[PDB]
């Protein structure tokens, strides 16, 4: 039964991605004379992880735990493209378009707040050689790009940015302004992310496919203000495929 | 410090409410 | 002798020496917990993305604040109008981020207010008075309805509504002034007749009785002790007052019936603000301040500019740079 | 605009919906004329 | 340090337009000998004329 | 300073011919596009797409040149875009699309230059505040 | 070390001329016959590695040729900033009037 | 003009009270 | 012993003459009705639409069906002559028994007729005045419910192909939708009664109310007050005053959150957008001029992080983004072919937008409910040059006004009958001061 927007509107079911029924363990053939397009990939996070500094010699901190306080804005959806088959039987998705990113913010213990633009910009992800079916063993690796935060004309609160705003610290007009260059002078990163998508239920009948993703991306640095962190994101994705 | 100070003089101020109403001169008639 | 009819009588006793009455009963609790959270976010809370870009805006005395430029926050643009109780939270530090503390205080606090105007009636009629001092306090009240829950109404979103923070305050007045030219609205010149006014005859009518005071008492001692509580004769000549104050202008620019002054004194600054509060109330609609921004061109049709084109000079300044990184389409249309 | 045959009534129809408020000038016309009673 | 004196590509002076005293921050506005405007340090870099990279100053 | 002739004399097409306006039709003009058009065109500019401007630089670079009174006068008709690409009728007020846009069904061939006139003219009045938006305020 | 890379670029060629690469689709309105047609194909088919390469685009009229070759002199191509290609800010970079 | 209907009109309300001051009537 | 200026306060106690004040009264409002919509109708342009045009009554009789075609086209006038000639004949009527009662008829009615005769304390008369309004007001309520389904119908700016008058044929009568709105939060995106959305529901429930108005008059003809309700109101002319004061005041409250955010019996059509209307219209216009040029708006990050175009709200729902992102609840005919389960569909956006769903985009964003007092449309800053304020601010603006002074003088006569009612409205007695017999407080 497809439910209506009235029926979906304040339930927060508008940031969950479809599920696929539990029996759907088919597998999807692929016709390598035939081209194939993602109508749409789904993902959606259900863990915010993110990587601690430990300060120390060689310990290596793990990735601690996170709240999320941004809310149900956090998934990605209507994400296109085409699916290839290259010479070795392996799939390759390129991303065409979608709503590829959300802005997300978690709070470590201790109350600092880690913002991060999740997403999968310009992904392409590939599966092993000699596919020929889609299965429940399916894996998709791929890598994204993950662009600054906020964008170029964003000004901070004393009114300096990159492609607008101020260009020194005008409350301070005789300070010394070596000890400020990396707070006056913006940058724009951009960094690459990691993208794991594993294959756990497959509709033979419709092409629609489910399962589960696990991201690594940096956090945002505030245009070069401070360093990132590092942040793992696992959720579950659904994308349904189409002939070309 | 200067977190102290201010909640310090904002809660001396609420002490001299308690004190300035229940502990009035009472007026008296006449 | 029943226990209702007991309670019922100390609810409504003239004896407490703070008044409870049914009024009472809503109004003490709704203040105690606006009062509460408010001493609390002040002091604690973290920052606040009260324009939902992202962009969190720190308003307590921990996070670097002081006592001028601290504020509770409104909250989030993305919640707009929607009720936001910590129950509709996945968590508190969610509810922290987002701004719900503003949303529980400010109608705590209107509640606890609006049962104050109500217990004001309520004590008149168990002390046998006239009834209309809640009348004076509905302008105050009008004018807090107006900048915390109609403006936002209007608007669409409790984050236009106004911080509760003395530079929170002057924000919120920088903004309506760029956006609906209150200066040039007449129910805000009103507002400012009544408030300069009642300024003036406050002082008028405290230097015009303390002028006429009776001797009562030697140089040595206060004045003050010239009047004693309850006594049954007035304190000061009302005609000499009267006799001083009709020759500084002319006899009949002068009240000698005092009843007739003193509801003078209550009538002007109340209808004075009952129009300001109007006024917030109306440019809450976006019916604006009057507009003569270029009515002046000569016989060519060159623009002649008047203090109104400056005041837009002024009104554009403040408005291209508000809220600097929340705006993506060229109107700021609310 | 008002059907062709009352056209002639257009300065009247501009001039009505102000009558209301004449009503409550008229009301002070009237105390003035018995002092205020 | 010295007087600085600033000249755009073209070799012609340019005029810092100096600070008035009611103003607690002030734009970067270089001006020639007669008044025009020939450089800045432009706050929208989008639709920059007058940038110092522009006009070689 | 007043409404001169000289300032009242705009092209007439691409050829070079011109016209001069009366201040009858110059105020025509102006109460027509504020009937017609103020409510997207205040001022010179566009509301709802502020890159294309009603300046007579921007004008003269159209395709089908618009910085004279044949240009505007075939633009209120048959309005394309600014590379002359396409007919824009269906969302732009013309008396081609009147029956979309009521407001053009009563203009008359007069009324369209009186129109296209007070365009051309007021940029020589006003300067850059025609088109320059709130800078220029 | 630490630079504003939009300031920049405006001391190179994209401080005078039209970037095929970089400059926002608005800055076609400045030269007749290539807005919104043209520059819509243009900033699509970014970046070219020379100027000579917008007369390659697939699709172009003969006629669509011609506004090039008179246009290229207006042309030029740096390398492509991330600063300025993001967001979708070729399309609209927040500047309006 | 439509002064000249907005006067017969205008002038009716205070004609009223004329006619019964000068007639001595219930006012 | 009342002054001059409390001078109907003299009528209190004179039937005749207080009835006159009413009937006379009620005469300058169908006066005005008829006045101003030949007014109206005077200076009406059919080339422009009515929020162009400074008109508030027009648009009230179009949304009943008159005079109107598909899309809120005016095609016939004469509907809107005759409601204004109507009124204006009928006061003619209303002032003449007016002025009758008031001047040359009994001074009171009591020793005349004891129907119609009536004493304030007397609370079964009372309740029978009462019952025989509210049958008045019942019968009034399914009026509309008969236009609506046996004479012409509704104009329906949700019907399909732009909006046309149509007829009522299965009034919602399912009291789980009936009285769910009345239950409905009145926070952003419930709305409380200002929800309503479809003429099926809005017909529904004037047949409700016409029942249950006729149900409560024929109640309280038959009755008398319980016990109950004797020991817990004044009894008095000035209490029975500030009752319907207070009344009075919460509907003009209402009407005012009605006319700024519904447009389904307030027609953008003929009211101009609503607020929240005109800036998702913003939007909208922007995402159109922006995709022509090749943007993908799905994929656009704006300056914050947040999406340019579109963006999530806090539930999840695909929206507008920028300031916008507030009035997310917004819902228009306009819009909804763009909606899916998740909010905006970027498919449709991508490929299903029409030219006229561009041209009322356009249109009211540039009709927003921004002007000055002087009718200078468009925010504070804005030239001179639009004439024009919304329908929607001058009807919201006005009866918020007067709902507050209502509100005031709910509590001016209220306080008043309190006093009055227990005797000491006109001051203390200086022998009798209760605080002096009462123990001091410390
Ligand atoms: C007896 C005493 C009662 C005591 C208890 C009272 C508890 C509640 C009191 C009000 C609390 C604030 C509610 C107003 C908040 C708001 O969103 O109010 C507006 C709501 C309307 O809600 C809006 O309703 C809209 C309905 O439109 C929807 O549906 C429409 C249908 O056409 C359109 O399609 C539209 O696009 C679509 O969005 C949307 O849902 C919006 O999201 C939603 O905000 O109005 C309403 O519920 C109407 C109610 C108006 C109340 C406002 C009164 C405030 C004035 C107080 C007077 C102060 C005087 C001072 C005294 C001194
Ligand atoms: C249904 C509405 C209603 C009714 C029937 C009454 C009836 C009454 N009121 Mg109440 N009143 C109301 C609403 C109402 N009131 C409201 C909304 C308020 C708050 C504003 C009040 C506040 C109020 C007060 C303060 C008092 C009364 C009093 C009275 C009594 C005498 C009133 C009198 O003689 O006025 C005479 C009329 C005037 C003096 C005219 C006033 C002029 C108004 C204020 C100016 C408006 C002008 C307009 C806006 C534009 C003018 C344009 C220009 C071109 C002319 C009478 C019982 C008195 C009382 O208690 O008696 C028991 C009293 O003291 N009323
Ligand atoms: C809607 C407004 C309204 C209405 C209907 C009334 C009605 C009334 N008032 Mg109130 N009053 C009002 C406003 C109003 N008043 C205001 C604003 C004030 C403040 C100035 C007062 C102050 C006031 C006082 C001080 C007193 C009243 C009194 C009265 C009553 C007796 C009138 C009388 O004897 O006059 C006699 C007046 C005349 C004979 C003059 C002519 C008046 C007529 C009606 C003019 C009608 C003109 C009209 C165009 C004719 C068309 C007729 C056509 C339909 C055929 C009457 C029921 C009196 C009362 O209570 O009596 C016990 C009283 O003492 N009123
Ligand atoms: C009560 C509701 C109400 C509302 C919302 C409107 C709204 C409107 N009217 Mg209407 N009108 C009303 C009552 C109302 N009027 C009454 C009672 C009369 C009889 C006098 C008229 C007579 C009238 C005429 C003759 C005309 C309008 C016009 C207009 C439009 C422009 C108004 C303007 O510029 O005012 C300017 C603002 C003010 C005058 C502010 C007054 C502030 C007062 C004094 C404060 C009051 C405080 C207390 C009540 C607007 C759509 C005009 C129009 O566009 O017609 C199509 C027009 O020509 N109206
Ligand atoms: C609600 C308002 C109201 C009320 C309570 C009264 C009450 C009264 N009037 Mg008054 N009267 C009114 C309005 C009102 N009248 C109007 C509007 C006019 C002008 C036409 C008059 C003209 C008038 C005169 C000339 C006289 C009275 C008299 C009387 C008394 C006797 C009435 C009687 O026996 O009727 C008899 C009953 C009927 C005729 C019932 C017939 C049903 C009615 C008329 C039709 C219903 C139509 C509906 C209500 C609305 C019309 C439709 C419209 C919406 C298009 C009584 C105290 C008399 C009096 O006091 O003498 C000392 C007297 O001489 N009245
Ligand atoms: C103009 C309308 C009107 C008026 C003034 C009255 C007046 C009265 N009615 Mg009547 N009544 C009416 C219409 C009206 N009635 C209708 C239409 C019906 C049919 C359903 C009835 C059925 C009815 C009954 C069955 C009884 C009365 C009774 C009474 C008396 C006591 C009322 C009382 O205590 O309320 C005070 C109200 C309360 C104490 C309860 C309030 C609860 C509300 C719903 C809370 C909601 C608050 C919120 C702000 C409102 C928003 C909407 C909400 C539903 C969410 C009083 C004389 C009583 C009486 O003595 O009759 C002989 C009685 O027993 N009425
Ligand atoms: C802030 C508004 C306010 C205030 C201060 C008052 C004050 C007063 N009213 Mg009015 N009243 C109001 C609004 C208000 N009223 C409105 C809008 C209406 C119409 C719906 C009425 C209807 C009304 C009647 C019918 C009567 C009074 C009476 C009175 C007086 C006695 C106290 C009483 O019975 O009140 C009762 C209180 C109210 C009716 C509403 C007050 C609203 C308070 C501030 C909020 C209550 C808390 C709320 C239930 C909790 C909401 C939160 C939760 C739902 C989430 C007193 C002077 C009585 C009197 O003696 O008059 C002569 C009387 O019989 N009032
Ligand atoms: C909004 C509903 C508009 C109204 C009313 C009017 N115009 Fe317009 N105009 C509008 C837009 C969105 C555009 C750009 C169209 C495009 O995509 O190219 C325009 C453009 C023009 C132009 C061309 C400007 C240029 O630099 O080449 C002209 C000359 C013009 N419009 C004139 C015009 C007139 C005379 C109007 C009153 C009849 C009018 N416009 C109304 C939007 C709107
Ligand atoms: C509809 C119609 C009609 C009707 C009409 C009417 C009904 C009228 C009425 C009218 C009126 C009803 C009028 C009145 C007027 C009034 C006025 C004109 C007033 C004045 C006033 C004044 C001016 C004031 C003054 C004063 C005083 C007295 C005191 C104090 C001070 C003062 C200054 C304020 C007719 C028949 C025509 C026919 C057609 C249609
Ligand atoms: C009591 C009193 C009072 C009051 C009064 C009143 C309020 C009255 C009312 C009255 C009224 C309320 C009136 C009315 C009237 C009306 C009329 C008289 C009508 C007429 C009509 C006509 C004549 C019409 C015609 C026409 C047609 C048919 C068509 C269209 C056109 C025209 C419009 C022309 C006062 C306060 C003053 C004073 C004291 C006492
Ligand atoms: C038509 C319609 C509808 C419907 C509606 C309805 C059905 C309604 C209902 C309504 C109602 C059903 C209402 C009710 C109300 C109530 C109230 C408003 C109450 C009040 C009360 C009071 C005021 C009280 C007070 C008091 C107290 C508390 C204590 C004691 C004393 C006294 C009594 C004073 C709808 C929406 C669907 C749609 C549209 C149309
Ligand atoms: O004035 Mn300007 O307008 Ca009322 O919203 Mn649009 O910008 Mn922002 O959120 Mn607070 O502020
Ligand atoms: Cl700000
Ligand atoms: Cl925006
Ligand atoms: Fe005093």
């Amino acid at each position: 039964q497809t439910l209506t927007y009235d029926d979906i509107v304040g339930t927060g079911l508008a940031n969950k991605c479809p599920t696929l029924d539990d029996t759907a363990r088919g597998a999807y053939p692929i016709d390598s004379s035939q081209t194939y397009r993602i109508a749409r990939l789904c993902l959606q996070p259900t863990t915010f992880l993110v990587k601690e500094e430990p300060k120390n010699k060689r310990q290596e901190a793990e990735f601690v735990p996170t709240k999320l306080v941004t809310r149900e804005t956090t998934s990605l959806d209507q994400i296109q493209g085409e699916l290839k088959v290259n010479s070795d039987g392996s799939l390759t998705f390129v991303e065409e378009d979608g709503i590829d990113f959300q802005p997300v913010t978690v709070q470590m213990a201790g109350g600092e707040r880690i913002p991060l633009l999740f997403t999968v910009k310009n992904l392409v992800a590939s599966t092993q050689p000699n596919v020929t079916s889609i299965t429940t063993s399916t894996d998709f690796k791929g890598e994204f790009n993950v662009p600054s935060y906020r964008t170029a004309n964003f000004l901070d609160p004393k009114g300096r940015g990159l492609a607008s705003g101020y260009d020194s610290a005008i409350a301070l007009p005789q300070a010394k302004e070596e000890e400020l260059a990396r707070a006056n002078v913006k940058r724009f990163s951009l960094t690459k992310g990691q993208i794991s998508l594993n294959v756990a239920k497959v509709d033979g009948r419709t092409g629609e496919i489910a399962g589960t993703f696990e991201s690594e991306q940096l956090s945002d640095d505030d245009m070069g203000a401070h360093e990132p962190h590092e942040v793992k994101i696992q959720g579950v994705f659904y994308a349904s495929i189409e002939p070309a | 410090m200067e977190t102290i100070t201010y909640v310090f003089i904002f809660a001396c101020i609420i002490a001299l409410f308690f004190f300035a109403i229940f502990f009035r001169e009472p007026p008296r008639i006449t | 002798a029943n226990l209702w009819e007991r309670f019922c009588n100390w609810v409504t006793s003239t004896d407490n020496r703070l008044y409870v009455g049914w009024f009472g009963v809503i109004m003490i609790p709704t203040l105690l917990a606006a009062t509460i959270c408010f001493v609390i976010a002040f002091i604690a809370a973290p920052p606040v993305d009260i324009d939902g870009i992202r962009e969190p805006v720190s308003g307590s005395l921990l996070y670097g604040n002081n006592i001028i430029t601290g504020a509770v926050v409104p909250s989030s643009n993305a919640i707009g109008l929607h009720f936001y109780p910590i129950w509709e939270a996945a968590s508190l530090d969610e509810w922290l981020y987002n701004g719900g503390p503003y949303q529980l205080i400010i109608f705590h606090f209107l509640l606890g207010a609006s049962c104050y105007m109500g217990r004001q009636w309520e004590l008149s009629y168990r002390l046998g008075m006239r009834p209309w001092i809640c009348v004076a306090y509905s302008a105050p009240l009008a004018s807090a309805f107006a900048v915390f829950l109609i403006y936002p109404i209007g608007q669409g979103s409790f984050s236009d509504g106004m911080p509760l923070g003395i530079s929170g305050t002057f924000n919120f007045m920088i903004v309506f002034q760029a956006e609906h030219n209150i200066l040039m609205h007449p129910f805000h010149q009103l507002g400012v007749a009544g408030v300069f006014g009642g300024a003036l005859f406050c002082a008028m009518h405290g230097s015009l009785v303390t002028s006429s005071l009776i001797r009562e008492t030697t140089e040595t001692e206060s004045a003050n002790y010239g009047y004693k509580f309850g006594q049954e004769e007035e304190t000061y000549n009302i005609v000499a007052a009267h006799g001083y104050f009709g020759r500084l202008i002319f006899q009949y620019a002068s009240f000698n019936n005092s009843r007739s002054l003193h509801f003078f004194l209550a009538a002007w600054p109340v209808v004075g603000v009952w129009f300001t509060a109007l006024g917030i109330s109306t440019m809450a609609f976006n019916l604006n301040g009057f507009n003569f921004n270029h009515s002046v061109i000569d016989a060519k049709g060159n623009v002649i500019n008047t203090w109104a084109d400056i005041i837009n000079r002024a009104n554009l300044g403040m408005e291209v740079m508000h809220e600097r990184n929340a705006h993506n389409f060229p109107l700021d249309l609310a | 605009k008002l059907p062709e045959a009352y056209a002639i009534f257009d300065p009247l129809v501009d001039v009505l919906p102000v009558i209301p408020v004449l009503f409550l000038a008229l009301a002070f016309v009237w105390q003035a004329a018995v002092g205020f009673r | 340090k010295g007087h600085a004196v600033f000249r755009n590509k073209e070799g012609e002076e340019l005029f810092v337009r100096r600070m008035p005293a009611f103003f607690e921050s002030f734009p970067v506005i270089l001006t020639d000998k007669n008044g025009v405007v020939k450089a800045d340090i432009p706050f929208r870099r989008a639709e920059s004329k007058y940038s110092f990279e522009q006009q070689g100053v | 300073a007043e409404l001169t002739p000289e300032v009242l004399t705009v092209p007439l097409n691409s050829e070079g011919k011109t016209i001069t306006l009366t201040e009858k039709q110059y105020l025509e003009g102006k109460r027509l596009f504020q009937y017609a058009c103020a409510s997207c065109h205040v001022g010179g500019i566009t509301k709802t797409n502020p890159s294309l401007d009603l300046r007579t630089e921007t004008l003269a670079l159209a395709t089908p040149p618009r910085d004279n009174i044949e240009g505007l006068v075939d633009y209120m008709k048959n309005p394309t875009t600014y590379d002359g690409e396409q007919e824009i009728a269906e969302v732009h007020p013309s008396l081609r699309s009147a029956d979309i846009f009521p407001k053009m069904r009563n203009l008359t061939e007069k009324d369209l230059v009186a129109i296209a006139g007070h365009i051309l003219v007021e940029p020589k009045i006003l300067g850059d505040k025609w088109g320059g938006g709130k800078v220029y305020y | 070390e630490l630079v504003n890379v939009v300031d920049e670029k405006l001391g190179t060629a994209y401080g005078e001329k039209i970037d095929l690469n970089n400059t926002n689709i608005a800055a076609f309105i400045q030269y007749r016959g290539l807005y919104p047609t043209l520059a819509k194909l243009i900033v699509k088919n970014a970046p070219y590695e020379s100027v000579e390469d917008v007369l390659n685009i697939p699709g172009l009229t003969e006629r669509q040729k011609q506004i090039l070759r008179e246009n290229l002199e207006h042309f030029t191509v740096t390398e492509v900033e991330t600063a300025l290609v993001e967001g979708g800010d070729r399309y609209n970079n927040g500047l309006y009037k | 003009a439509q002064l000249t209907m907005i006067a017969m009109i205008g002038i009716a309300g205070p004609m009223i009270i004329f006619l019964l001051a000068v007639r001595r009537g219930n006012l | 012993g009342f002054a001059w200026w409390a001078g109907n306060a003299r009528l209190i106690n004179l039937s005749g003459k207080l009835l006159g004040a009413h009937v006379a009264h009620a005469g300058l409002i169908v006066f005005w009705a008829g006045a101003m919509t030949l007014f109206e109708l005077a200076h009406f342009i059919p080339e422009k639409p009515m929020y162009e045009q400074g008109l508030i009554l027009i648009p009230h009789i179009a949304t009943l069906g008159w005079g109107v075609g598909p899309g809120g086209e005016v095609v016939d006038t004469f509907p809107f002559f005759v409601v204004g000639v109507v009124h204006l004949i009928s006061s003619a009527v209303l002032g003449f028994g007016g002025v009758y009662h008031a001047i040359r008829g009994p001074e009171t009615l009591e020793e005349y007729s004891s129907f119609f005769g009536y004493d304030w304390k007397d609370k079964n008369k009372m309740t029978t005045i009462l019952g025989f309004h509210l049958i008045v007001l019942g019968i009034g309520a399914l009026l509309l419910v008969a236009k609506a389904m046996f004479f012409g119908g509704l104009y329906d700016t949700w019907a399909p192909g732009g909006g046309d008058v149509r007829v009522i044929t299965n009034p919602t009568l399912d009291p789980r939708v009936i009285f769910g709105y009345l239950l409905k939060s009145p926070f952003g995106g419930e709305g409380w009664i200002v929800s309503v959305n479809n003429l099926e529901d809005v017909v529904g429930g004037h047949i409700w109310i016409g029942l249950i108005c006729i149900a409560g008059g024929i109640w309280h003809i038959l009755t008398t007050p319980f016990g109950w309700a004797r020991r817990a109101f004044i009894w008095s002319g000035e209490a029975y005053l500030s009752y319907s004061l207070g009344a009075l005041s919460m509907m003009g409250f209402i009407a005012t959150c009605f006319v700024w955010f519904n447009n389904t019996v307030y027609p953008s059509e003929f009211y101009g957008p609503t607020g929240p209307e005109a800036s998702q219209a913003q939007a909208m216009t922007f995402l159109i001029r922006d995709q022509k040029l090749g943007a993908n708006v799905g994929s656009a990050q704006g300056p914050t992080g947040l999406g340019k175009y579109l963006m999530r709200s806090p539930t999840g729902e695909i929206i507008f983004g920028g300031e916008t992102m507030r009035f997310w609840d917004f819902r228009g005919p306009w819009l909804e072919p763009l909606r899916g389960p998740n909010g905006l569909d970027l498919n449709k956006i991508k490929n299903d937008i029409q030219p006229w769903q561009e041209r009322r985009a356009a249109e009211y964003m540039t009709h927003a409910p921004l002007g000055s007092l002087n009718s200078v449309g468009g925010v504070a800053t804005e030239i001179n040059s639009v004439n024009f304020v919304s329908p929607r601010s001058w009807l919201a603006t006005s009866h918020f006004v007067l709902a507050f002074f209502f509100l005031v003088g709910h509590l001016w006569h209220a306080g008043r009958a309190r006093a009055a009612a227990a005797g000491f409205e006109k001051g203390i007695d200086r022998e009798s001061e209760p605080v002096l017999s009462m123990p001091s407080l410390d």
